[PDB]
C-alpha cells in the first residue's frame, strides 16, 4: 500500500531539507539546489500496517524547473510547504494550489509552515489564512527541532485510509 | 522516437528515466518550436491517446505557453507571436475541437485555451473564441463534459488574462455562466464547473459587478446555488459567497439582511463538516474584513480623512446568533481529537477568538451565561465548551472586565488542573497559559498564586500535551513577575520577586522535565528548555546560587555529550545529539549572561575545553559548527580582555568558519564571533588580523554567497577597523576598493524582497566607513593623517548617501547610520566634508528626516550631526 505525494514550494524553503530529514535523519546546512525532481519514498508504521509516501520533491526555482506542473500527474496527496521566515515563500502558496487543483480533482492539500525554530518569524500564525479558504489542514513544521514533523504525514494517512483513529506507532 | 512515449516517461518515477524524458523535451523545444507545439496540438485534440499522454501534452503546450516569471511570460508570449499564422491557426483548431472530447473531469485542454488565448487577445488574433464558448455554453443540445470543459476553459481565461482586454464582451461571458450555473441544469458537475468558473472570474468582472442589474442576478443566482442538494455544489456557491464578501464588501448592504444571513446561520447550523467550516469561514472572513476596514479607518483618522470604505459591522450586528451557535459548535468533540485536527469545533473557536478580537466587550455578555451554566457540568464535553470559550473570550476585551471573572473562575481552573478527563486538564492548561499570556496581572495575585504554582508543578509531572502549556505558561509568568519586579530597586536586577520563594523547586522541577523519557513528544524537551532559559533570563538576584547549581548541571550533562562521541551507533541517535547539542548550548548563551565574571572565571575553562573538543570532533568542513560558535561568543562577552590565552588554539576553527562559507548561517556566526573578538580584545587581535582580513577579502567577492552574508562581513570590516585603529591601513585601499564595488551596485526596488537587503547592506556599507573613520581618527586627540588616505574618498561616500537619500523607502538604521558617518567625518575633516555636504540638498533633507524620526538614537545622531554641521559653518 503506498500513495503518491507531492511537494511544492519556492526555491529551497525547506522542501529537500525536510525530506532528507524524515528519510536518514541528519539534517543537512547546505543549500544544494533541487535540479528538476527528487523521488525519496518515505515509510511509516501505523496500526493498520505500514504506508509509504512516494514525495515527489519539486524544483522552487524557475531556471530548474524542469517539467514544472507535468509532475502533478495522477496526484493523491499534495504538501505545500513555504518558509515562514521569507513572506513571498506564502505569497506564491495560492498559485501553487492553483497549478494543484488545475491538474488534480479532489486532493487533499496540507499546507506546512517551515521552519518556525527562527525566533523571529515574518509570516505570523495568525496571517496564515489560506488554510481556511480552501478548506485545507495546517501544521506549523520545522526540520529542525522536530516541531510537527510527523504530523502532516498523520493527517495525510488518516486523510486518504479514512480512519480517524490512525497513530504511528514506531 | 515517438512523442507520446516521452509524454507517458513523464509520470514514471524513475531518475534517469524523467531526466531522459525531460532532455528530449527541452531539445525538441529549443530545436524547432512550430512543429513541435503542431505535434503537441494534434496529440492533445487526439480521443485515442491516453489520458496521461493528453494531460501531459496539454501542460507542456501551456507551460511552453505561459510561465511563473512575468518577464518570461511576455517573452513566451512574444516568441508564440512571432509563429506563422497558419501553425498557430492550426494549434488553435485543434486546441479548440479538443473541448468536450475529454472524460477526465478536470480538463486538460482548457489550459491549452487560456495559455493561447492570453497572447492571442491582446492582439485581437483570434476574434473566434467567445463567440463559440458562449455558443458551446448556451446550446441546449451540448453535453455535460463539453458544458463542463467550455466553463472551466471561460474561467481559466478570466482568471489568467489581463481584465482590460475582455472587459467589452464579459457580458456574454456572465451571461453564459449564469445559463450554466442555474437551477435547471441536470447534472452536478456543470453546475460545480460553472461556480468554480464563477470563483475564479470573481477578480475578472469588477466592471460587470458595478452595474446594479448583473450584480442583482449574480447574487441571486448564487443564492439559489447555495440550496443545493449536493454537498460539493453548496461547498462551492459558500466559498463564492466569501469571495464576494471579499472582494465587493462595499454592496452585499442590499443583499446581506434578508438573503445571506439566514442561508449562512443554516449553513453554521448544518451537521456536515464542510458547510459548517464554510459557514464559519464567512463569518471569520467577515470579521476580518471588518477588523482590516477598521484598520483603515483608524489610520484615516490619524490623517484627518474620511475613509475610502466605511464598515457596517455586520459581525457585530449578528453577534446574537453568530455566540450561541459557535458555543454549541463548541461542544462537538470527541475523545480521540487532536488540537490541530481542524473540525468544526477548531474552526468555531477559531471564529470566537476573531470574534472577541473583532467585538471587544460585546462578546462577554452573549457568552458568560454558558461559561456560568456548563462550568460544572456533568458532561466532559459541555465543561470543555465552556473553558474553551473562557480561553477564547480572553484575548480583544478589556482585562479590566475580565479580572474579576477570571478571579472568581480562578478555584475552579485549579479544580480542573485537576479534572478526570484528559481534554478539560488540556483546555485549561491552555487557558491558563492564554491568561498568563494575555491578562498576566490575573495570574500574579497573591490570593491564588501558591495553589497556582503548585498545581503548575504537579501539572509538569502529568501529560506531555498539559506540559508543554504548563511550562509555556510558566515562561510567561517567569516574565510577568520579572516586569512585576523591581519595586524601587533603580539597579539592572530585581533583589527579589514573587517566584523567589518557589524558584529552586522550579528549576528542579523543569531539570527533571527535561530527563522526561517522554519528552519527544510534543517537543516537550525543547519546551523545557524554553521555559528554562525564559526563566533564568528572567531571574533576581537572590536566586543566584540556584542559577550557578543549573550552571553545573548544564555544564556536566554538556560533558557528559562530549563523552558519548563513541556512542553514536544509529543516525536517529546521533541526531538527537545534535539537538542535545543545540539546545545545551543555547542554554549555556541564556544562562553565562547572568553569572557574575569572577564565578564564570572558574567555568571557563572547563567551557573552553568543552569547546574545544567539540571543535575537534567538527574540524572536518562542518557537522556543526553554529551553536558552539556563539557560544564561544557568548564566553568572550563574559571574559571580556582575557579570552586571549585560548586564542591560539582557538586561530584554526575559525579560520575554518571563516574559509567554508557554505552555509550563511554558520558564516554568519564566524562573524558575529570575529566582531565580539575584536571589541573585547581591542589591539591584540592584531597578529591574528592580516589572517582573516586574508580570509574576508577572499570571501569578498565571491559570487556564490548568500545575500545577508555580505552586511555582516562590511559591519566586522568596520569592526575590525574600529579595534585596531591606525593598523588598518595595510588593506585599507583594498577595503575602500571592494566596499565601492559593492556601494555601486543596485537591485530592483519593485519586489519587496531586496528591499530589507539592499537597507541592511547600505546600512552595513555605512556601520562600514563609520568603522574605518574613527579608528584611523584615533579616540582622543585632533585629526590624524591616517584619515588623509580616505580624504578623496569622501566625494564617492556623499555621492552614494545622496544616492541612499535620493530613494525614498529607508529605514531608522540607514539614517543613523548616514548622521554617524556624517559626524564622524565632520570631526575627521572639517570645512571640505561641510562644502561637500552643501553641495548636495538632499543630504540635509535626509537629516531633517532623521530628526523626524522616532527612533531616539537616529533623532540623537542627526541632531549631533546637524551640530556638527552648524559648528563647521560657524567655524568660518
Ligand atoms: N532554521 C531552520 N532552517 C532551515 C530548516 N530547514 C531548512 N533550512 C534552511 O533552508 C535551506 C533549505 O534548502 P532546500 O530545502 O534544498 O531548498 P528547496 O526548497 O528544496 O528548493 P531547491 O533549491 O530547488 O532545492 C537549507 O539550506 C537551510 O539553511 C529548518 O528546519 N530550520
Ligand atoms: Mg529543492
Amino acid at each position: 500500500v503506498q500513495f503518491k505525494l507531492v511537494l511544492v514550494g519556492d526555491g529551497g524553503t525547506g522542501k529537500t531539507t525536510f525530506v532528507k530529514r524524515h528519510l536518514t535523519g541528519e539534517f543537512e546546512k547546505k543549500y544544494v539546489a533541487t535540479l528538476g525532481v527528487e523521488v525519496h519514498p518515505l515509510v511509516f508504521h501505523t496500526n493498520r500496517g505500514p504506508i509509504k509516501f512516494n514525495v515527489w520533491d519539486t524544483a522552487g526555482q524557475e531556471k530548474f524547473g524542469g517539467l514544472r506542473d507535468g509532475y502533478y500527474i495522477q496526484a493523491q496527496c499534495a504538501i505545500i510547504m513555504f518558509d515562514v521566515t521569507s513572506r513571498v515563500t506564502y505569497k506564491n502558496v495560492p498559485n501553487w494550489h492553483r497549478d494543484l487543483v488545475r491538474v488534480c480533482e479532489n486532493i487533499p492539500i496540507v499546507l506546512c509552515g517551515n521552519k518556525v525554530d527562527i525566533k523571529d518569524r515574518k509570516v505570523k500564525a495568525k496571517s496564515i489564512v489560506f488554510h481556511r479558504k480552501k478548506n485545507l489542514q495546517y501544521y506549523d513544521i520545522s526540520a529542525k527541532s522536530n516541531y510537527n514533523f510527523e504530523k502532516p504525514f498523520l493527517w495525510l494517512a488518516r486523510k486518504l485510509i479514512g480512519d480517524p483513529n490512525l497513530e504511528f506507532a514506531a | 522516437m515517438e512523442l507520446i512515449t516521452i509524454l507517458e516517461k513523464t509520470v514514471s518515477p524513475d531518475r534517469l528515466e524523467l531526466e531522459a524524458a525531460q532532455k528530449f523535451l527541452e531539445r525538441a523545444a529549443v530545436e524547432n518550436l512550430p512543429t513541435f507545439l503542431v505535434e503537441l496540438s494534434r496529440v492533445l485534440a487526439n480521443p485515442g491517446n491516453s489520458q496521461v499522454a493528453r494531460v501531459a501534452a496539454g501542460l507542456q503546450i501551456k507551460n511552453s505557453l505561459t510561465s511563473k516569471d512575468p518577464d518570461i511570460k511576455a517573452q513566451y508570449q512574444q516568441r508564440w507571436l512571432a509563429i506563422d499564422a497558419n501553425a498557430r491557426r492550426e494549434v488553435k483548431n485543434y486546441v479548440l475541437h479538443t473541448l468536450g472530447t475529454e472524460t477526465y473531469r478536470p480538463s486538460s485542454a482548457s489550459q491549452c485555451v487560456a495559455g493561447i488565448a492570453c497572447a492571442e487577445i491582446p492582439v485581437n488574433q483570434w476574434p473566434e473564441l467567445i463567440p463559440q464558448l458562449v455558443a458551446n455554453v448556451t446550446n441546449p443540445n451540448s453535453t455535460e463534459h463539453m458544458k463542463e470543459s467550455t466553463l472551466e476553459a471561460i474561467g481559466y481565461i478570466c482568471q489568467d488574462i489581463d481584465p482590460e482586454q475582455l472587459q467589452d464582451k464579459s457580458n456574454e461571458i456572465l451571461t453564459a455562466i449564469i445559463q450554466g450555473m442555474r437551477k435547471e441544469e441536470p447534472s452536478n458537475n456543470v453546475k460545480l464547473a460553472a461556480t468554480n468558473a464563477l470563483l475564479n472570474s470573481l477578480e475578472f468582472t469588477k466592471a460587470n459587478f458595478d452595474k446594479e442589474s448583473e450584480r442583482h442576478f449574480i447574487m441571486q443566482v448564487v443564492c439559489e446555488a447555495t440550496q443545493c442538494p449536493d454537498t460539493r455544489v453548496r461547498v462551492a456557491a459558500l466559498q463564492n459567497l466569501v469571495k464576494i464578501m471579499s472582494l465587493y464588501y462595499q454592496y452585499m448592504e442590499t443583499y446581506m439582511g434578508p438573503a445571506l444571513f439566514a442561508i449562512t446561520i443554516e449553513a453554521m447550523k448544518s451537521d456536515i463538516d464542510e458547510v459548517a467550516l464554510q459557514g464559519i469561514e464567512f463569518w471569520s472572513n467577515v470579521c476580518d474584513e471588518e477588523m482590516d476596514l477598521a484598520i483603515e479607518a483608524s489610520e484615516a483618522a490619524e490623517q484627518g480623512r474620511p475613509p475610502e470604505h466605511t464598515s457596517k459591522f455586520y459581525a457585530k450586528g449578528a453577534l446574537q446568533y453568530l455566540v450561541p451557535i459557535l458555543t454549541q459548535t463548541l461542544t462537538k468533540q470527541d475523545e480521540n481529537d487532536d488540537d490541530d485536527d481542524w473540525n468544526p469545533c477548531k474552526a468555531a473557536g477559531v471564529c470566537l477568538m476573531l470574534l472577541a478580537t473583532c467585538c471587544e466587550d460585546d462578546i462577554v455578555p452573549h457568552v458568560l451565561p454558558f461559561i456560568k451554566e456548563h462550568i460544572k457540568n456533568p458532561d466532559w464535553r459541555y465543561r470543555d465548551a465552556a473553558v474553551m470559550a473562557f480561553g477564547c473570550i480572553l484575548e480583544g476585551p478589556e482585562p479590566s472586565q475580565l479580572k474579576p471573572l477570571v478571579i472568581q473562575a480562578m478555584p475552579t481552573l485549579i479544580e480542573l488542573m485537576k479534572d478526570p478527563s484528559v481534554v478539560v486538564r488540556d483546555t485549561a492548561a491552555w487557558t491558563v497559559g492564554r491568561i498568563c499570556e494575555l491578562l498576566p496581572e490575573a495570574a500574579i495575585n497573591d490570593v491564588y498564586l501558591a495553589p497556582l504554582l503548585q498545581c503548575l508543578i504537579e501539572g509538569l509531572s502529568a501529560e506531555p500535551r498539559v506540559a508543554s502549556n504548563v511550562c509555556w505558561a510558566f515562561s510567561s509568568l517567569a516574565e510577568a513577575a520579572y516586569e512585576a519586579a523591581d519595586v524601587a530597586d533603580d539597579q539592572e536586577e530585581p533583589a527579589t520577586y514573587c517566584l523567589s520563594s518557589s524558584f529552586e523547586l522550579i528549576v528542579q522541577k523543569l531539570l527533571e522535565t527535561t530527563d522526561r523519557p517522554d519528552g519527544h513528544q510534543n517537543n516537550l524537551r525543547s519546551s523545557a528548555y524554553e521555559s528554562l532559559m525564559e526563566i533564568v533570563k528572567n531571574s533576581a538576584k537572590d536566586c543566584y546560587p540556584a542559577v550557578q547549581k543549573t550552571t553545573l548541571v548544564i555544564m556536566e550533562r554538556l560533558q557528559q555529550v562530549l563523552q558519548m562521541e563513541s556512542h553514536i551507533q544509529s543516525t536517529s541517535d546521533r541526531i538527537q545529539f545534535n539537538d542535545l547539542q543545540s539546545l545545551l548550548c543555547a542554554t549555556l548563551q541564556n544562562v553565562l549572561r547572568k553569572v557574575q565574571h569572577q564565578d564564570a572565571l572558574q567555568i571557563s575553562d572547563v567551557v573552553m575545553a568543552s569547546l574545544l573538543r567539540m571543535f575537534q570532533s567538527t574540524a572536518g568542513s562542518g557537522g556543526v559548527q553554529e551553536d558552539a560558535l556563539m557560544a564561544v561568543s557568548t564566553l568572550v562577552e563574559v571574559l571580556g580582555g582575557e579570552f586571549l590565552k585560548y586564542m591560539e588554539a582557538f586561530k584554526p576553527f575559525l579560520g575554518i568558519g571563516l574559509k567554508n562559507y557554505a552555509e550563511y548561517q554558520v558564516c554568519l556566526a564566524a562573524v558575529g564571533l570575529v566582531g565580539d573578538l575584536c571589541r573585547a580584545l581591542q589591539s591584540n587581535i592584531i597578529p591574528f588580523c592580516d589572517e582573516v582580513m586574508q580570509l574576508l577579502l577572499e570571501n569578498l567577492g565571491n559570487e556564490n554567497v548568500h545575500r545577508s552574508v555580505k552586511p555582516q562581513i562590511l559591519s566586522v570590516f568596520g569592526d575590525i577597523a574600529l579595534a585596531i585603529g591606525g593598523e588598518f591601513k595595510k588593506y585599507l585601499e583594498v577595503v575602500l576598493n571592494t566596499l565601492q564595488q559593492a556601494s555601486q551596485a543596485q537591485v530592483d526596488k519593485s519586489d519587496y524582497d531586496m528591499v530589507d537587503y539592499l537597507n541592511e547592506l547600505r546600512e552595513s556599507c555605512l556601520e562600514a566607513y563609520t568603522g574605518i573613520v574613527q579608528g584611523l581618527k584615533g579616540d582622543q586627540e585632533n585629526v590624524h593623517p591616517d584619515v588623509m588616505l580616505v580624504q578623496p574618498r569622501v566625494e564617492f561616500i556623499l555621492s552614494f548617501i545622496d544616492h541612499i537619500a535620493g530613494d525614498e523607502d529607508h529605514t531608522d538604521g540607514v539614517v543613523a547610520c548616514a548622521a554617524g558617518l556624517i559626524g564622524d567625518l565632520c570631526t575627521a575633516f572639517g570645512k571640505d566634508v561641510l562644502k561637500l555636504v552643501e553641495a548636495r540638498p538632499m543630504i540635509h533633507e535626509l537629516l531633517t528626516e532623521g530628526r523626524r524620526s522616532k527612533t531616539n538614537k537616529a533623532k540623537t545622531l542627526a541632531r549631533w550631526a546637524t551640530k556638527e554641521l552648524r559648528k563647521l559653518k560657524n567655524q568660518a
